[PDB]
């Protein structure tokens, strides 16, 4: 099973100050087709987790421009231009190219 | 509007089993995979398995293979996840989630608490 | 510290037929100011509890007319004439007349 | 619209303590009482205590008065509840809810799961 390791595990960002979360897959994760199903999920306090980014860098529907994803092969990172109060929660990088799909440990970002 | 509405919180004695329902609304049920992911405070989120509403095909995580069963009732557009032989580590919020095509979990149910 | 007792504890309802839930306080619950703070709350599957009825029979703003409460002194009853799918969940009566406020055990409605 | 937003889920070890927050917005935080109610297994909902943001004055049910503590910060419109010396039986969803006056809990927090 592909293991995804995120760092930091805790990220208390001062409001307004930018941020970034690292994630490294234990193996190349591009599917047999050409797609790398590496995604980022945010679970805000007590809410169902929601999709932020897919295909490593494509932002999901109503997600703000503050978020963006980058990386390839081994390393991938999530980045928030200006962390706001409502951005708090546990961020998870996810890979669905290989069965079983796996999630990272989750990074808890706090103001 | 697409939405997955799951069954209410469940309290279960150890050794018992629980069956969670997920009714899909606002879209065509059989066109997408329905996953089941659980949030147990110990280790974030973990994929439990999934099922294909059309053929009833399923894939289970190794961790849950010997005690989880997924099923679906296309007539009422509802997926089910039954976890048997419950233990303290199963206390968690269970979520069903539909695949959105280029992305794995498009819409999520509100989650079902099982203690 | 009043004991509120609801009956039944399980109420499977046939979509369309009326339903009813009883609640009896272990003692009179009308406040010295004359108001009987008897309330009913509904906790729909996975959502925070929400106010349905207060002052025994006053519907809270936004609550459909299908719901209604009645009773006096020590016996109260909620009525969901024509139960709908979104009515499933756990119902609770509650008294705020005496310190500490207390809730019933909860009646689970399912179709 | 008023919003009562609580802190994220938490997992605790027996004997440990948990501090749950509740930030309010949309109304005048200091003019309404803030209560904490919990949804615990085979105990439905039970009042735990309350606090008046404006006066910081509190009240705690006896069942928890020897382990809980409620406080607030008017500069950030937030209330807190610490349940010390936790144990298995405390595994439950904790809620904060303001009271209206003629009625009680009109606005609820989304809830904070503690295992």
């Amino acid at each position: 099973d592909i293991v995804m390791t995120q760092s930091p595990l805790s990220l208390p960002v001062t409001p307004g100050e930018p941020a970034s979360i690292s994630c490294r897959s234990s193996q190349n994760i591009v599917h047999n087709n050409g797609i790398t199903y590496l995604e980022w999920y945010l679970q805000k306090p007590g809410q169902s987790p929601q999709l932020l980014i897919y295909k490593v860098s494509d932002r999901f529907s109503g997600v703000p421009d503050r978020f963006s994803g980058s990386g390839s092969g081994t390393d991938f990172t999530l980045k928030i231009s200006r962390v706001e109060a409502e951005d708090v929660g546990v961020y998870y990088c996810f890979q669905g190219s290989h069965i079983p799909p796996t999630f990272g440990q989750g990074t808890k970002v706090e103001i | 509007q697409v939405q997955l509405v799951q069954s209410g919180a469940e309290v279960k004695k150890p050794g018992a089993s629980v069956k969670v329902s997920c009714k899909a609304s606002g879209y065509t049920f059989t066109s997408y995979w329905m996953h089941w992911v659980r949030q147990a405070p110990g280790q974030g989120l973990e994929w439990m398995g999934n099922i294909y509403p059309g053929s009833g095909g399923t894939n289970y995580a190794e961790k849950f293979k010997n005690r989880v069963t997924m099923t679906r009732d296309t007539s009422i557009s509802t997926a089910y996840m039954e976890l048997s032989r419950l233990r303290s580590d199963d206390t968690a919020v269970y979520y069903c989630a539909r695949s959105g095509g280029p992305y794995f979990f498009d819409y999520w149910g509100q989650g079902t608490l099982v203690t």
